[PDB]
């Protein structure tokens, strides 16, 4: 049932650039700082792992996160009361059965009460304006999938792992769009893979080539061959799984002809 | 909230209900529907977060436009368009007489409209029923309720099964398929093109099994030349009676050769060859569609 396909592309196209966060705003905040922020994610790709949550759900996450920090000042002690309230709004959006409040206090050994978490809730709903449905680099790269000729279970689960990567690292990934990092991360994950590249057929889709994506490419690449040695390690233990064919255990390219 | 006033309740909503209201400065009538939080419990409830980050992402003559949200700590108070009657109330108010082919016409025309755009922004809105769509005196007819509503991807993923009124209930949702789509909520509009022509509920079983079963008795017994497919899907059964299709002149009998066409496409078992909303806006049926106005 393909009779929809480009016009949800077309209209996801339009809201990311409306849904995205400002690109500079950690060096704006005067408490916190990327590396911070990096932990908060880290720690949020474990939760999800821990409740088996969908993967949309932590982007989703921390799509909200960098949006309430693109117009919020917050203290170092109050970054994860902010993520927590987040991860609790997109499983409440993006989940059939979203975990009860309670999961998410006890997550937080109580550094926080349930009061805080509904508060927060409260305070970002307002923040983004009840602005919830966002796109994310996972609702393009399930689309960039479907121009794969066969399907490859490997390509797919090194596609996510390397766009979940990017959640990661405010820098350099918040001055791309999440399509664009879909496309690096597919084209990366398929040459790695297969040895082929994006698709004549993607190019047709999105607009995209080689050429307009290798600024990204050429930073994902560098995340990828420097996995290994990050200070956040949870979305590595995670794609090490049978779930994900443990993609995460492939040797990256020394290069890619780019 | 100051500046309202409240003329008198209409509808109930499941934290809350629907008012009938006016703004006192602007004199513009509108349709509060007030959400219960109170702290200590599980924060807004998730079919408000769905409904409303959802409906703001829907801007169309054909699907109720919310006009502000009032967040409060105590409560959450949704304001929106006011419109006179819902399609149910308005069929009983025909009962006696019929609805004239052109409102059906014109209403079902419509209401393709706010699916495909609903469809073209990810949208499913998985509860279409009668009671759900609103019609004011000018000849709209609008989708309400986006309470049951998902934003979905492409392609689709595993979602929730307990889900539309078992009345407009999909084949496909009643039979487990593990994915299910926009189909869903083109099988709920042709049994409401079917119920505005005859004036009563096409296929009105009471359980799973019993509303299957009224399926397969005016559809006949789906087959994998038919469906490729249902033999192997979680909740067939070999043991279904196996019944003939019944010509479809006799579902809908007072329906020309268009409508039957139309609602024949609309009422596909497999969800792949079942019409979409936008397709259907060019069908043959609509070529002489006017936006008449209701009977009221
Ligand atoms: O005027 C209206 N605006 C809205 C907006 C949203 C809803 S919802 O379906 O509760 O979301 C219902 C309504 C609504 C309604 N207006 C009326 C008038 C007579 C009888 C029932 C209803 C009704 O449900």
């Amino acid at each position: 049932v393909p009779d929809y396909h480009e016009d949800i592309h077309t209209y996801l196209r339009e809201m990311e650039v409306k849904c995205k966060p400002k690109v500079g705003y950690m060096k704006k905040q005067p408490d916190i700082t990327n590396s911070m922020r990096a932990i908060l994610v880290d720690w949020l790709v474990e939760v999800g792992e821990e409740y088996k949550l969908q993967n949309e759900t932590l982007h989703l996450a921390v799509n909200y996160i960098d949006r309430f920090l693109s117009s919020m000042s917050v203290l170092r002690g109050k970054l994860q009361l902010v993520g927590t309230a987040a991860m609790l709004l997109a499983s409440k959006f993006e989940e059939i059965y979203p975990p009860e409040v309670a999961e998410f206090v006890y997550i937080t050994d109580d550094t926080y009460t349930k009061k805080q978490v509904l508060r927060m809730e409260h305070l970002v709903l307002k923040v983004l304006t009840f602005d919830l449905a966002a796109p994310t680099v996972n609702q393009f790269l399930t689309q960039y999938f479907l121009h794969q000729q066969p399907a490859n279970c490997k390509v797919e689960s090194l596609a996510m792992f390397l766009g979940e990567l990017s959640l990661i690292d405010a820098d350099p990934y918040l001055k791309y769009l999440p399509s664009v990092i879909a496309g690096a991360a597919f084209h990366l994950a398929l040459y790695t893979v297969t040895g082929q590249s994006w698709p004549e057929s993607l190019i047709r889709k999105t607009g995209y080539t080689l050429e307009s994506l290798k600024p990204c490419l050429m930073d994902l690449h560098q995340t990828y061959l420097k996995a290994p040695q990050h200070a956040q390690q949870s979305i590595r233990e995670k794609y090490k799984n049978s779930k994900y064919h443990g993609v995460s255990l492939l040797n990256p390219p020394e290069t890619l002809n780019l | 909230m100051e500046n309202f006033q409240k003329v008198e309740k209409i509808g109930e909503g499941t934290y809350g209900v629907v008012y009938k209201a006016r703004n006192k400065l602007t004199g513009e009538v509108v349709a509060l529907k007030k959400i219960r939080l109170d702290t200590e419990t599980e924060g807004v409830p998730s079919t408000a977060i769905r409904e409303i980050s959802l409906l703001k992402e829907l801007n169309h003559p054909n699907i109720v436009k919310l006009l502000d949200v009032i967040h409060t700590e105590n409560k959450l108070y949704l304001v929106f368009e006011f419109l006179h009657q819902d399609l149910k109330k308005f069929m009983d108010a025909s009962a006696l007489t019929g609805i004239p082919l052109p409102l059906i016409k014109s209403y079902l025309f419509q209401l393709l409209q706010g699916l495909a755009f609903c469809h073209s922004h990810r949208v499913l809105h998985r509860d279409l029923k009668p009671q759900n769509l609103l019609i004011n005196t000018e000849g709209a007819i609008k989708l309400a309720d986006f309470g049951l509503a998902r934003a979905f991807g492409v392609p689709v993923r595993t979602y929730t099964h307990e889900v539309v009124t078992l009345w407009y209930r999909a084949p496909e949702i009643l039979l487990g398929c593990k994915y299910y789509s926009t189909a869903v909520d083109i099988w709920s509009l042709g049994c409401i093109f079917a119920e505005m022509v005859t004036r009563r509920a096409l296929f009105p079983g009471d359980s799973e099994i019993d509303q299957l079963f009224r399926i397969f008795r005016t559809l006949g017994t789906p087959d994998e030349v038919v469906w490729p497919g249902v033999t192997s899907m979680p909740d067939y059964k070999p043991s279904f009676p196996k019944w003939a299709r019944q010509d479809f002149s006799k579902v809908v009998p007072p329906l020309d050769e268009d409508g039957r066409s139309l609602l024949s496409q609309m009422l596909h078992y497999d969800p792949n060859k079942r019409i979409s909303a936008k397709a259907a806006l060019a069908h043959p049926f609509f070529q002489d569609v006017t936006k008449p106005v209701p009977h009221l």
